[PDB]
RNA sequence: CUCUAACUAUAAAAAUCUCUCUUCUC
């Protein structure tokens, strides 16, 4: 039982961009469903198909697949679509191929929640998607918010408690991404001693590692040094590894030594 | 003179994508730029005369909307060193504009005609389609 | 073999000529061998004068018409059919198409 | 109608409910001395509009400014001088022929003759003028053709050329416009040159405006009421 | 907005189209007697048919 | 045996080709 669709309203809009699965192929085109709105058919126009011209009318459609797509006149009465291939920017494509697949996730999801609860999509969409592209513009924003903060929740009214807690449990094992920033130190000294000072510094660098973030700076050389860090919010591992970095200065400027920074904290 | 508020539509028809772009007696004031491929969707079509006629009635009730009644017409092709003749659609476009309300009088061509310069552009033996 | 006794040029007389540029391909051309046609029309086409005639302030206004003419390379005015391809004992004869109404 | 690519690099209003009329107004030497509507941007301080008027020409027939049709294929530019409230005025700005008229008049078979001239007026308004006459065919002249020989150009050249200094060395520019309309210089032209040479559809072209010395208001309230 | 409107044939011009398969009239609208445009049609038409028009003035010309 | 008025509007791509050449006298 797959139907509600994705966004607001059901039909298509103005100028809006869409991917269309294609099955069929009359005359003038391919009158074929859609998978970004309900499910509903749409005309492709050969004059208005490719770019080069049309040579061929097999080669181009691949029935069965994923392809761009835009409206031109929608028909809000019944439910027919114009639709249009040729005429979407090569930039346009690619942006509207991630909007396709960000909101192809939430549904997938959202497939397996009522497939488990037997109640049909449309009840869940109401009730959780809606809110959540309304509160974060996106449901899988709101997802993601959902891994690290539980409050997205509050305000949200589902038809069951068993659907949150199967939801949650499918989204903290399925949509799981902790982005592991590395960084390399070159030690550049000529010192005196710098074993010992190496050691301090690696027990100042890792004692500093949290319960959720743990900093171990594993040896691949002598000078380079390798700092790698499970950042599981992507924005703490920076800082983390910016206080190891003046940690290591704090200890190479007075033993005799020097050192340089090869490659800062990345993702 | 029963109060004919007048504009100048301006009819600028090219040999792709005409214009329709009615203004004020001085010129200096725009109403309803709207243009030849502002409704068409080919962009093959744009010189097209039913773009011609879309783009036509849509300045039209533009020019409903603000209060202009009566129109003059600048028909004016590219010009210059190009072709010298009136684009395909824009005749349509008068059509139109005669047709949907507004009234029309003193017909003028403005092409842009040179005395001899700017060398034309194709070189010595021209475009070879 | 000389194809045409004028030459096919109608210079006869005058060293050299300015060429002009032809107006679809812009191929220059000298301006003697360069087709020429005086396209004088009706700013309005006859089809619509009617929709004009009755829904215009100025009763009775000149409808102008608009002058110029044009200049084809040869090569254009063949493909175009401005000019066709005649016989032999019809290439003698330079009277225009008799006058196309009268 | 789309095909973009926004190259980048709503608060929208209703632009037109921002905006008012204003009126225009010809001198007293045209005989109907309403022009029209305009429409400008609101007047508020720092750029009031009535800086912004004051410069604008508008491009209007001889038909209209005088009702008759044998004006229609003059053309007047008149431009933006005072203004009152509602309701500006206009000074004369150039003159010009409607270009259909000119490729009328322009035929084979008959060579044009042109004479160009800058002249000062009587009060100071530095104008350049222009005339454009074509050999007029004999009432019995089974010649083909009607060219005119070159000295005769020049000497019609001069004849004009010294006619048409008189007429605007003689009177201001209120007072030229005034001869212009009537187009006398014609028949004058033609007075003097149908000696020469025929000369059929001589007329004055291109009457074009070049300095003005510094805005004379008196004469410009004199044009108007 | 659904201005279908008829036009009357009154003359047929000839048969066009590279296809060969259409065929230009000129049709004097049924009411406004005035009136009268050139117009394609496709199949076959004679003296006195009642064109279905959805668009009125889109005079359409010779086609290659 | 009296005369000089009409008019429109197309172009994408297509390379190459093995033989075998043979009389007119009544
Ligand atoms: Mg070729
Ligand atoms: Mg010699
Ligand atoms: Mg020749
Ligand atoms: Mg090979
Ligand atoms: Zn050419």
């Amino acid at each position: 039982t797959s139907h509600c669709r994705f966004y607001e309203n059901k039909y298509p809009e103005i100028d809006d961009i869409v991917m269309v699965n294609v099955q069929q192929i009359a005359e003038m085109g391919a009158y074929v469903k859609l998978l970004e709105y309900d499910n509903i058919e749409g005309m492709i126009l050969l004059s208005e198909l490719s770019r080069r011209r049309i040579r061929s009318i097999q080669k181009l459609i691949r029935v069965g697949k994923n392809d761009v797509a835009v409206v031109l006149r929608v028909d809000k009465e019944k439910g027919y679509i114009d639709l249009s291939k040729r005429r979407v920017s090569s930039e346009d494509i690619i942006k509207c191929e991630e909007k396709y697949q960000k909101s192809k996730t939430v549904h997938s999801i959202l497939r397996y929640c009522a497939e488990k609860f037997q109640i049909p999509l449309e009840e869940l969409y109401k009730t959780i998607a809606w809110p959540l592209s309304r509160k974060f513009g996106h449901a899988y924003e709101a997802f993601k918010l959902s891994i690290i903060d539980e409050t997205v929740w509050e305000g949200i009214e589902p038809p069951s408690k068993d659907v949150l807690d199967e939801l949650k449990n499918y989204i903290s094992k399925r949509l799981t991404p902790a982005v592991k920033i590395r960084a390399d130190v070159e030690v550049s000294c000529f010192s005196y001693e710098g074993i010992d000072a190496i050691k301090d510094a690696l027990k100042s660098a890792e004692d500093m590692s949290t319960e959720q973030m743990q900093v171990k700076v594993k040896l691949v050389a002598a000078p380079l040094y390798v700092l790698t860090t499970q950042a599981l919010d992507k924005q703490k591992g920076i800082e983390q590894l910016e206080s190891a970095i003046e940690k290591i200065t704090e200890v190479i400027t007075k033993y005799g030594g020097v050192c340089n920074i090869t490659m800062p904290p990345k993702a | 003179d029963n109060s004919q508020v007048f504009g100048v539509a301006r009819i600028f028809a090219s040999f792709n994508d005409t214009f329709v772009h009615v203004t004020d007696l001085s010129g200096r004031e725009t109403i309803a730029r709207v243009t030849g491929g502002m409704k068409v969707k080919a962009d093959r079509d744009e010189s097209s005369p039913y773009a011609a006629m879309l783009a036509a009635q849509d300045v039209a009730a533009k020019c409903k909307e603000v209060g202009i009644t009566a129109v003059h017409i600048k028909i004016r092709a590219t010009g210059g060193t190009r072709s010298k003749t009136p684009g395909p659609g824009g005749q349509a476009a008068l059509r139109a504009l005669a047709r949907s309300g507004l009234r029309i009088g003193r017909i003028e061509d403005v092409t842009p005609v040179p005395s001899d310069s700017t060398r034309k552009k194709g070189g010595r033996r021209g475009r070879r389609l | 073999p000389k194809k045409r006794a004028s030459n096919g040029r109608n210079k006869k007389g005058r060293g050299h000529v300015k060429p002009v540029r032809c107006v679809n391909c812009s191929r220059s051309v000298p301006k003697d061998k360069a087709i020429k046609r005086m396209a004088i029309r009706n700013i309005v086409e006859a089809a619509a004068i009617r929709d004009l005639s009755e829904a215009s302030v100025y009763a009775e206004y000149a409808l102008p018409k608009t002058y110029n003419k044009l200049h084809y390379c040869i090569s254009c005015a063949i493909h175009a059919r401005i000019v066709r391809v005649r016989s032999r004992t019809d290439r003698r004869i330079r009277a225009p198409p008799q006058r196309p109404r009268f | 109608a789309v095909g973009k690519n926004k190259r980048l690099s709503k608060r929208v209003v209703d632009p037109f409910t921002r905006k008012e009329w204003y009126d225009i107004k010809a001198p007293s030497t045209f005989e109907n001395r309403n022009v029209g509507k305009t429409l400008v941007n609101k007047s508020v301080g720092l750029k009031n509009a009535s800086d912004s008027l004051k410069g604008r020409v508008v491009e209007v027939c001889l038909a209209d400014l005088q009702g008759s049709e044998d004006h229609s294929f003059r053309k007047v530019k008149l431009r933006v001088d005072e203004v009152q409230g509602k309701n500006l005025l206009t000074n004369f700005h150039g003159m010009d022929f409607t270009t259909d008229k000119l490729r009328s008049m322009v035929r084979k078979w008959q060579t044009l003759i042109e004479a160009n001239v800058t002249v000062k007026t009587s009060d100071d308004y530095v104008l350049r003028i222009f005339a454009i006459a074509f050999t007029r065919k004999q009432a019995n002249q089974v010649k083909r053709t009607s060219y005119a020989q070159s000295s005769h150009i020049r000497q019609i050249r001069k004849v004009i050329s010294e006619i048409l200094t008189r007429e605007v060395q003689n009177s201001t520019l209120a007072q030229l416009t005034s001869k212009l309309i009537p187009e006398v210089i014609n028949k004058e032209i033609e007075n003097a040159t149908k000696d020469i040479f025929p000369l059929q559809n001589v007329h004055i072209r291109k009457v074009k405006l070049l300095k003005q010395p510094k805005f004379d208001l008196g004469s410009l309230l004199s044009l108007h009421g | 907005k659904t201005p279908v409107t008829l036009a009357k044939v009154i003359k047929v011009l000839g048969r066009t189209g590279s296809r060969g398969g259409v065929t230009q009239v000129r049709v004097e609208f049924l009411e406004d007697t005035t009136r009268t445009i050139v117009r394609n049609v496709k199949g076959p038409v004679r003296e006195g048919d009642i064109l279905v028009l959805m668009e009125s003035e889109r005079e359409a010309r010779r086609l290659r």
